[PDB]
């Protein structure tokens, strides 16, 4: 419940070295939930 | 026809159903399947048929 706060944060992986997590998750679950719900949840802009 | 029963149970489908009686539209069922991105285009066409 508390973790639900860092998901949209621009710096979610600040200590963990995997900086591709947001993309990996987006592409893997993107077809089922769309590319806009995952983008909203992870605070990542596809337009960007 | 096994995945069909699952999607019909899936709330996403029940949500895409706006008609109170329950019967979604042929164009609207096309949408429910489109959402799950499970059945492929021709598969959805066959299900509609």
């Amino acid at each position: 419940q508390w973790d639900r706060l860092v998901l949209n944060t621009p710096s979610f992986p600040s200590n963990y070295w995997d900086k591709f997590v947001k993309r990996k998750v987006l592409d893997k679950h993107g077809d089922i939930f769309g590319r806009e719900r995952i983008a909203e949840l992870l605070g990542m802009d596809l337009a960007s | 026809f096994l995945k069909l029963k699952d999607i019909v149970g899936s709330e996403a489908f029940q949500d895409y159903v706006t008609d109170p009686r329950g019967l979604i539209s042929k164009k609207d069922f096309q949408k429910a399947m489109d959402s799950q991105k499970q059945f492929t285009g021709p598969e959805i066409q066959f299900l509609l048929s």
